[PDB]
């Protein structure tokens, strides 16, 4: 429990009671406090603090449930009822209120209940409102005040409105009623405006004089209508000369009054300039028409503006003419906004416009888009003299806000336009189309009062609703649409006109040329370059380019120059590079054609590390220019493509520049959550949690430190694109720049805040997001390799008279000549997992830097001669390894051939095992060590036996990991990646292991409650390691398990990623940075060619470095194995002379396996050592527990474990006859009785130890046994046969193993199960079922640690029965995946239930020997079934860790044989035979049904078995009822005679 | 698809009464309609000779009314369809472009049953619905619903649950083919029908004038006349689906009723001699019926046919047949009405309209008889290699 701010307490519980109650008391309970808290939260909120919205029938109850709730807070079902109670009855109360305060203010009805509330409950500040204007009317974003009252309005884009009179405010008043006098003021003060405006206009007044004077209203309405009334009277005469000359005089006055102005007088001036060249155009082309009814044509379609001179009222004496439609002007205030340059296509659509809103219809609008349709709509009604609400209508729209806001256009009067209606779910477009039809019903009909929302709302005369569509992409309007609906379509806009009419706007002297030019330039850009779906050359872009053009203007001046280079400024960084050569081609066709800035970036370069190359200059320039204007760029390159560099190098090089502070962030935003972003409300108590971008702007904006006024901040997004994290700041990226939040409250922006995305790829951008922000492009490489590796050379030495002197030798080692040829030969290997050859010069440069210093202190004691060579050999290995690193050894072979060949014959040659000891030669052959492990711990899991291979990877491995770099290993299974992980890691002494495994879902936190237990805070401001003297390696494996996001990505790889790149991430509940000092991260992982497995990115695992590790030599794997043959044979000491030759069998039958077969026929024809382990294991439990053998007996029983092992994966007897005659060939060849399947039945049922019993004995035993389970446990009606007596043997086999687990292929019915079960009753192992549905990994883990608990105390045998219905999901394969590679699964045991297991372990009996002898335990009594009968488990014997100790045993289906054998005992214990006849009848049954199957993969013998059974009680029961009718037959006969 | 339906059972029909040689007669036949084999078949009867000069006369769809009268002896209407019906509940259907309305009110007439058009709409519409459909199940009558598309889900909430007897209780519904999907329990639970109006310009004329009633003046009348004229010519020219214009629109009553409103309007504000036909004549092809119009050859067309009908020349020819004297100074209203009505009923349709009422030339028309002849071939020859 926890108390918010003031009074009551609130319990952190939620759904919990909710899952407990699923009576109806505790239902009524949950509902009354889920609604006592969800109202109490805005009781807090509004009216808890608000003394005027309390202070008459409705500010009592609120009393009264205040003091109810205070009592609740300090201390009951009536009670509770009570509340309850009042509580629907105050808001159905503060509901009417607020419906009917809505209803005295119409406008009102715009905002949520919320904001209303907050303006209403301002009764005494008075200031409240200006913060809203903008939403509440849309063209006014403040109210200033002179002394308590009003005397202006400002403008969004920044007009004070000169009022007729201020209005006066007393204390007793309410913000409805002088907001209503308010507007009803705006609206006559604006008539006011334009009757002196048109007064002085009618006297004669000059243009120029009263331009700074008045609004842009009433300049525009005067200055419309003056032009209509004399183009009429000039119309009636044919003369047109006079009123074109002064028009155009006006014009050019107008301009050289734009060349002398300020901002706002800027913004009239060119208004009045798009109205007076739209009048000049109309003008001359009516003058160059000939005869008069044409003339009276092209007048009649422009638009129109009359004036009421008889009507006594004022606000309706203003009417517009369009081709013989009249529409009524309603003098409301727009400001000063963009006016759409008129051509003949939108005179079009205004006059399509007026013809549909004659006649009480709507317009429409469809086809393509960026098409200019709702820009045309808001022209429309902006010259009507009202502003239009315009939707952006996408998925975030719901149902209530659009019922809304269309309400409220009724009411109002104001149209409702829709941008992009096709873009609404199903029901709410349905809900939508039933309101607009009422309301084209209550127009056409024009009744007072149209029933919608369940309400009786007024309709003014001269509401309307616009649409606008885009069919194809989708839909066309609806039907119920359609019959009241003007469709239109708009496909053209006329960009000519456009372009000539802005370049003559901005005051360029040649409009035509620049025009004609720039819209063919746009063209030819659209056609002849390649369709990327980030391209866009319409019109939107031109707009951007021409608006774009004037500091430009400023700076160089008017003419092509400044146009080209704006073109070279915007729409080049977006282009590729063949689209970069087509752009210049078109430059130089169509048209013609400040070093301290580049100093400034050389400076910063030089001083920073990095070279400067011509194109990487020449985009750090554009960088520089484009973020001049923008504050929001996107880079996006390739995959290490070197963007960071550039804007980091921009960035210190404006540093320098301007002076200001360079305060940078970066975030990884798809790693990081939106809740911990931004934050969420709790459903637990309902708070609310500062993100951490809310916290970052909250910081910038307060400026407390006083720092960010004089500083430039700068946050990166070093991701991808998700758009649902974009549309959460798409009012960032807008020209809003206002943060929407989703509790209430909002945070501004300051202009320094620009907003970097570094990202990749645009695969899963929107192209709108792309228009609203600037792109830049980076389709090369920013480097050459030359000037890479001296930058790298000097960050690896400032890593750090020896060094300089050592920096010359290393410098001349590396000689270009030979580098580009080494590069070049390298890049067309094979490799794994690929990766440039532009990337692995950083690992390359670094391990060859890392030897040199860790071999600097024995070089003054060395030849010149010597030095050279050790250098040379060290770069040598160092390129091979970071080269090679992903190719076989073979292709490491020939790499080591080439790499010594470059060089020349003179340097030092590198040897496949060349080392460098104390200065001179050596050689890893005589490193190895000899270690002879006994028979006692060859089954341990972790024994490492070393060899060539395996000590030149450790010396690799502590060589990489030293030099401060990633690992990730990659190969093919059973290379040992986890066993050579901790034979490297366990004996080391300055590092230390912490064991994570990924699932197909792994989240974030995981890894680091894992590391938790090693690590420790310091400030928190730095994460260092538990200890104090070992750096601490995070060793991750089968790393790629973790599935994709919906945007082909995936978050912990990138969290890896962030790990290891930027040495830090943020906290999510204190949003602070953390550094991270001596924690290196190692990866462990299988190709991307198995299933199962996906294409990790290269954005990640370019910082770290690749390492293949392949299949072991034939020769490696023999002396491994006679190792294991002598530590196996230390038990026997007659046969200890024959060690070389098993291992030798063993290696060859084990290549000629692997040979043999091919994947493609069987998905578990793998080979890995791991069978050959087991078989060694297999072996070890036999001869341990076996009597004392001879050299016939040692050889069956190998073969019998061969048989036991290998053989039973097969389709067919072919392979398993080849098989058996390789094994008689090893065992001839290399040192006969039979070795056949049967022939080998060694078992331990009858005996002490294993041996060969007789068939006859073990048939008997089982027949014993069985009987005995009949007795006993269930009686299920069985039968024996020889395939389920193998079967059963080799399970045994198996369960009798320690830790080697088995797996089935049969179908349904096959008795898996049923086998499984008796022979877990034979072993004595007790069986669990689990009741699978209803249960997750919460009762998993819970019941398996009991049962472990249990077998772990008591010594009791447990064993647990799976079936493929039980698991559903990937996270229980990989569990088990872990469950059979380790024996200790880490992430189940820590904390308490450590504590607990380690404490019962303390009373059963050092931590690591109670841990390993819990591995041990776990070991020997846990084996779990796997069952399949479809051969999404396909991958799982891929799997190296499901495959590394599991049986695959092929059940199959039953054959003739035994279908022969289990029909004939059967059918033995009724009596059938009458008229032998049972072996006829089981064998056309069983050709029968293979006809059948073959008519119509294994046979499923259900069919079978249900037909004998039903056979057999059918023909039982028949002949009962038979017997019982013959004997009473027989009885009647008797008694008649 | 009735043709293409009743070609394969004739098929079905006389390949296995008749010979193999009669087969390979059909084959070759069906080939060369659809113009991919050249070949004379096998001539022996009567018919196929009679069939042969059809396809030498290229004229294919007479060919192909000859296989439906020469092979079927009956034809089966609306009424004989309603006659014999199990069930009460039947689904009409048609296209946008023609109702269906009238017929079923013909039939109301003709069966003396009460027949109530209730197009739905708002919750007023569905209450009106509701009553009308609980009035008639209580006492009967003949229900019409118009236009039920653009109540879809309305229609798949309440009438299903209707569905799921008072005597002689009917119902009709009325949906489009080109609309949306519907549920399959509402067309396989009644009696599907679907009307196809044959393009009578000058009966659609004659319906078009007694629908209306008629205002300024004998000018008003007339441009009502030579608008009514045009709309039906434009609604003519737009059956020809690949030749008249590149895409099937849809024209209907509405854009009647705007033009209509535009003309009585600039007539109303002019009554000089002058009438601006230059101004009605592009406001008609721009944004009264060039609204849903986007392409600019389909602009042209338009254009040019308000050109040839708004001219307002001396002496008008609408159709080479007939002549439109305008109105005079002395003249009143009512007697106009009576001199259109006549010089309608004077008119008499030539067989060629569909190539010379609408000014196309008759390659074009024998073109489209020839796409239309090579498709339904096409579709014959995919359904007979089944
Ligand atoms: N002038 C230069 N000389 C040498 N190396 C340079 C130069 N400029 C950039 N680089 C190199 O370019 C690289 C820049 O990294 P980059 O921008 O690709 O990182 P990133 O944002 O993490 O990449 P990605 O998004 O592809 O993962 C660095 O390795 C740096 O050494
Ligand atoms: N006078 C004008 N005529 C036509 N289009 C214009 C004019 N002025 C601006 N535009 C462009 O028209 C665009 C409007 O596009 P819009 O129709 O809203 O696309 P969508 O409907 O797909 O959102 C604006 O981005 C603007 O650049
Ligand atoms: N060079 C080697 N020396 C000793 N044992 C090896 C060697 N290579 C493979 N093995 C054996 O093969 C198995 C390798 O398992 P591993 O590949 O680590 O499985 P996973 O990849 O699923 O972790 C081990 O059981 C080990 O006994
Ligand atoms: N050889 C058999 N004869 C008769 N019934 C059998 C035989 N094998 C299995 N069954 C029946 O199958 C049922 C369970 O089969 P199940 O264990 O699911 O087979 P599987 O494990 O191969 O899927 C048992 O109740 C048993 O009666």
């Amino acid at each position: 429990v926890i108390e918010h701010s003031s009074g009551l307490k609130l319990v952190r519980e939620w759904d919990v009671l909710e899952q407990a109650c699923k009576l109806t008391k505790l239902s009524e309970i949950q509902v009354n406090w889920v609604e006592v808290q969800f109202y109490w939260l805005d009781l807090y909120g509004i009216l808890g603090e608000n003394l005027d919205i309390q202070n008459t029938s409705k500010f009592k109850s609120l009393t009264s449930e205040y003091k109810m709730i205070t009592t609740r807070a300090f201390q009951f079902d009536t009670t509770l009822k009570l509340t309850i109670d009042s509580l629907k009855m105050i808001k159905s109360s503060l509901s009417t209120f607020l419906e009917r305060q809505r209803r005295q203010f119409p406008r009102f009805y715009f905002l949520g209940n919320d904001d209303l509330l907050k303006i209403i409950g301002s009764g005494k500040h008075h200031d409240q409102v200006s913060k809203f204007m903008k939403k509440m009317f849309g063209s006014i974003e403040s109210i200033i005040f002179f002394e308590d009252s009003i005397t202006g309005v400002r403008s969004v884009e920044g007009e004070v409105l000169n009022l007729n009179e201020k209005i006066e405010l007393k204390d007793s008043i309410q913000a409805q009623e002088w907001l209503n006098i308010l507007d009803t003021e705006i609206k006559l003060s604006v008539f006011t405006q334009f009757r002196d405006c048109l007064g002085q206009l009618k006297d004669g007044t000059d243009i120029e004089v009263v331009v700074s004077k008045y609004i842009f209203q009433a300049i525009l309405l005067s200055a419309q209508v003056m032009w209509t009334e004399l183009v009429e009277k000039c119309l009636q005469t044919n003369e047109f000369s006079k009123y074109w000359k002064e028009v155009d005089m006006k014009i050019k006055g107008l301009l050289d009054k734009l060349n002398k102005s300020s901002d706002n007088v800027k913004k009239k001036i060119e208004a009045l300039l798009v109205e007076y060249l739209h009048f000049n155009n109309v003008i001359g082309q009516l003058k160059n028409c000939s005869t008069k009814e044409e003339a009276r044509l092209l007048w009649a379609k422009v638009q129109k503006f009359y004036q009421k001179n008889d009507t006594l009222d004022d606000l309706n004496s203003v009417f517009i003419s369009q081709s013989g439609y009249l529409l009524q002007y309603k003098f409301e205030y727009i400001g000063i906004p963009e006016r759409l340059i008129y051509t003949p296509l939108l005179l079009v659509g205004f006059a399509t416009l007026t013809d549909s809103l004659h006649q009480k219809y709507g317009g429409c609008f469809f086809g393509p888009a960026g098409t200019g349709k709702t820009e045309t709509v808001k022209a429309f009604g902006q010259n009507l003299g009202r502003v239009v609400v315009v939707f952006n209508c996408d998925d975030s729209f719901d149902y209530q806000v659009l019922s809304r806001l269309l309400v409220g256009i009724t009411q109002i009067g104001a149209w409702g336009c829709f941008d992009e209606f096709n873009r609404l779910d199903e029901k709410v477009l349905s809900a939508v189309s039933a309101n607009i039809q009422q309301i084209q019903n209550g127009l056409q009909v024009g009744k007072s009062h149209i029933t919608l929302l369940e309400e009786e709302t007024p309709l003014s005369p001269h509401t309307a609703v616009f649409i606008t569509l885009n069919p194809g992409y989708r839909s066309e309007l609806p039907e119920n649409l359609k019959k009241s609906f003007r469709e239109f379509s708009m496909k053209s806009p006329q960009s000519g006109t456009i372009a000539e009419m802005i370049l003559q706007i901005m005051g360029f002297e040649d409009s035509k040329s620049l025009a004609s030019k720039i819209v063919h330039f746009l063209e030819l850009l659209s056609s002849k370059c390649s369709s990327m779906n980030h391209y866009h050359f319409g019109l939107r872009t031109l707009k951007g380019v021409l608006r774009n053009c004037s500091p430009l203007v400023s700076e160089f001046g008017e003419g092509e120059k400044t146009v080209v280079e704006s073109l070279k400024r915007v729409i080049l960084p977006s282009l590729g590079d063949t689209d970069e050569l087509v752009f210049k081609d078109e430059l130089s066709k169509i048209f013609d054609s400040s070093k301290a800035i580049v100093q400034c970036l050389k400076d910063a370069g030089q001083r920073s590390g990095f070279s400067m190359s011509e194109e990487f200059l020449k985009k750090c320039m554009q960088f520089y220019y484009m973020q001049k204007t923008q504050q929001a760029l996107i880079l996006v390159g390739k995959a290490g493509c070197g963007k960071t560099a550039t804007w980091k190098t921009v960035i210190d090089a404006m540093a320098i520049f301007d002076g200001h502070a360079n305060v940078v962030y970066v975030i990884d935003t798809k790693v990081l959550t939106k809740e911990s972003l931004y934050g969420s409300m709790l459903k637990a108590t309902l708070e609310w949690r500062d993100g951490l971008f809310t916290s970052i702007l909250r910081r910038v904006n307060d400026d407390i430190t006083g720092t960010f006024k004089n500083s430039r901040i700068w946050v990166v997004f070093d991701s991808d694109l998700d758009p649902e994290y974009v549309e959460a700041m798409n009012s960032v990226l807008d020209d809003n720049k206002i943060l929407t939040l989703p509790n209430g409250e909002r945070l501004p922006i300051p202009p320094n805040f620009r907003i970097l995305f570094e990202t990749d790829n645009l695969d899963h951008t929107t192209p709108a997001t792309i228009t609203r922000c600037g792109l830049l492009w980076f389709s090369t490489d920013v480097c050459s390799i030359s000037s890479k590796i001296d930058h790298l050379l000097n960050k690896s030495y400032e890593a750090l008279f020896e060094l300089d002197k050592l920096k010359d030798l290393i410098s001349d080692s590396f000689d270009m000549a030979s580098l580009t040829n080494i590069f070049t030969c390298s890049n067309d290997l094979v490799h794994i997992l690929g990766v440039r050859t532009f990337n692995k010069l950083e690992t390359a440069v670094q391990l060859a830097v890392h030897l040199i210093s860790s071999y600097r202190q024995w070089f003054q004691n060395l030849d010149d001669k010597s030095l050279k060579d050790v250098i040379t050999l060290l770069i040598k290995r160092s390129l091979l390894y970071a080269l090679a690193g992903d190719s076989t050894g073979e292709s490491q072979r020939a790499f080591i051939q080439t790499i010594n060949t470059y060089f020349g014959h003179d340097s030092q040659e590198l040897s496949d095992y060349s080392t460098i000891v104390i200065l001179s030669f050596s050689s890893f052959c005589s490193e190895i060590p000899s270690v002879s492990l006994e028979a006692h711990e060859v089954m341990r899991p972790d024994i490492v036996i070393p060899t060539i291979d395996t000590i030149k990877h450790e010396k690799i491995f502590y060589d990489l990991l030293n030099s401060k770099r990633g690992i990730i290993l990659c190969g093919p299974p059973g290379s040992g990646k986890t066993m050579i992980m901790n034979n490297a890691l366990r004996n080391s002494s300055l590092y230390d292991v912490v064991g994570i495994n990924f699932s197909k879902d792994t989240t974030t936190e995981h890894i680091l409650s894992a590391l938790h237990r090693h690590t420790n805070y310091v400030t928190g401001l730095t994460l260092l390691p538990k200890s104090d003297i070992k750096n601490l390696v995070l060793f991750c494996d089968e790393i790629n398990l973790p599935k994709l996001d919906k945007y082909g990505s995936q978050n912990v790889v990138l969290f890896l990623r962030q790990l290891m790149e930027k040495q830090g991430f943020w906290k999510t509940p204190e949003n602070k940075w953390v550094t991270i000092e001596r924690i290196h991260i190692v990866g462990a992982c299988n190709p991307p060619t198995d299933p199962g497995r996906i294409p990790m990115s290269e954005r990640f695992t370019r910082h770290a470095a690749i390492l293949y590790l392949g299949y072991p030599s034939g020769k490696s794997l023999s002396q491994i194995y006679e190792i294991y043959y002598k530590a196996i044979f230390k038990l026997v000491p007659e046969f200890r002379s024959y060690t070389e030759p098993f291992a030798r069998a063993s290696v060859h039958l084990y290549n000629e396996c692997k040979a043999r077969y091919s994947t493609g026929l069987q998905s578990h024809y793998l080979f890995s050592p791991r069978e050959l382990t087991r078989l060694v294991r297999g072996v070890y439990t036999a001869i341990n527990t076996g009597p004392r053998q001879t050299l016939r007996s040692l050889i069956r029983l190998w073969a019998y474990e061969a048989w036991r092992i290998f053989a039973d994966r097969l389709v067919g007897v072919k392979e398993k006859n080849s098989f058996e005659q390789l094994l008689y060939e090893t065992v001839d060849k290399y040192l006969l009785g039979n070795i056949s399947s049967t022939s080998l039945l060694f078992s331990g049922l009858l005996s002490l130890d294993f041996k060969e019993v007789n068939k006859t004995d073990l048939v008997n035993f089982i027949e014993e046994r069985f009987k005995t389970f009949c007795d006993e446990e269930l009686e299920v009606p069985m039968v024996i046969h020889e395939s389920m007596v193998d079967h059963i043997l080799r399970i045994d086999r198996a369960l009798k193993q320690v830790q080697g687990h088995m797996m089935l292929i049969g179908a349904s019915r096959t008795g898996k199960t049923i086998l499984t079960r008796f022979v877990a009753w034979l072993n004595g192992l007790k069986i669990v079922q689990p009741k699978i549905r209803h249960s997750n990994l919460s009762d998993f883990d819970m019941i398996l640690k009991k049962a472990i608990s249990d077998c772990s105390l008591k010594e009791s045998r447990t064993c647990l029965i799976i079936d493929e219905s039980n698991i559903l999901e990937t996270a229980f394969l990989e569990r088990m995946n872990t469950l059979l590679a380790n024996a200790d699964i880490p992430d189940l045991f820590q904390g308490e239930e450590y504590d607990k297991l380690l404490n019962n372990l303390r009373n059963k009996t050092t931590e690591q020997e109670l841990y390993d002898w819990f591995v041990g335990e776990i070991a020997k009594n846990l084996h779990v079934v796997f069952t399949i009968c479809d051969p999404k488990s396909s991958a799982m014997i891929s799997s190296p860790a499901l495959f590394n100790r599991c049986i695959i045993n092929w059940m199959g289906d039953w054959d003739t044989k035994t279908m022969s054998q289990v029909a004939n005992n059967m059918v033995d214990v009724v009596p059938m035979e009458f008229t032998t006849i049972r072996d006829a009848v089981v064998n056309i049954l069983i050709h029968f049904d293979r006809n059948f199957y073959q008519k119509m993969n294994p046979r499923s013998p259900g069919y079978f078995i249900d037909g004998l059974r039903a056979l057999v009680k059918l023909v039982t029961a028949k002949y009962q009822d038979l017997q019982e009718n013959q004997r009473f037959v027989n009885v009647g006969l008797e008694k008649l005679n | 698809f009735k043709m293409i339906m009743a070609m394969t059972m004739f098929c079905l029909y006389k390949f296995d009464i008749e010979s193999e040689q009669y087969k390979e007669a059909v084959l070759t036949m069906i080939g060369v309609l659809s113009e991919s084999s050249d070949g004379v078949p096998k001539l022996t009867n009567d018919d196929l000779r009679y069939l042969w000069d059809y396809v030498t006369t290229k004229s294919y769809i007479s060919a192909l009314n000859w296989f439906k009268n020469e092979f079927f002896v009956d034809e089966w209407n609306i009424a004989d369809v309603v006659a014999n019906s199990e069930n009460n509940y039947f689904t009409m259907a048609s296209e946008r472009d023609v109702d269906g309305t009238f017929k079923l009110i013909e039939l109301a007439k003709a069966s003396k049953e009460s027949l109530k058009i209730i197009p739905l709409g708002s919750i007023e519409n569905l209450n009106y619905a509701q009553e009308e459909i609980s009035k008639s199940k209580i006492e009967g009558g003949w229900i019409l619903l118009q236009n039920i598309q653009m109540s879809l889900s309305w229609v798949k909430t309440y009438l299903h649950k209707h569905v799921e007897e008072h005597e002689k209780f009917k119902m009709f519904m009325t949906c489009h083919l080109t609309g949306d999907k519907l549920p399959a329990p509402l067309l396989q639970r009644t009696d599907r029908v679907v009307y196809e109006d044959i393009p009578g310009i000058l009966d659609t004329v004659k319906d078009l004038w007694g629908s209306q009633f008629f205002i300024s003046g004998v000018w008003s009348v007339y441009c009502t006349f030579l608008l009514s004229w045009f709309h039906a010519l434009i609604t003519a020219r737009t059956r020809l689906v690949p030749h008249g214009f590149s895409k099937k629109y849809y024209f209907n009553d509405c854009d009647f009723q705007f033009a209509s409103v535009y003309l009585e309007n600039v007539l109303a504000t002019n009554s000089t001699n002058n009438i601006p036909w230059a101004q009605v004549r592009d406001h008609i092809a721009t944004i009264v019926y060039g609204g849903k119009i986007d392409e600019e050859k389909d602009l042209e067309v338009v254009a040019k046919l308000c050109a040839h009908v708004f001219c307002g020349s001396d002496n008008l020819q609408i159709v080479p047949g007939v002549r439109i004297p305008q109105p005079l100074l002395q003249q009143s209203e009512e007697e106009e009405r009576a001199r259109l009505t006549a010089i309608l009923s004077n008119t008499i349709e030539p067989a060629d309209s569909l190539s010379s009422w609408l000014q196309l030339p008759r390659e074009s028309i024998l073109d489209y008889e020839r796409l239309q002849a090579k498709e339904v071939a096409s579709s014959t020859e995919q359904l007979l290699q089944e």
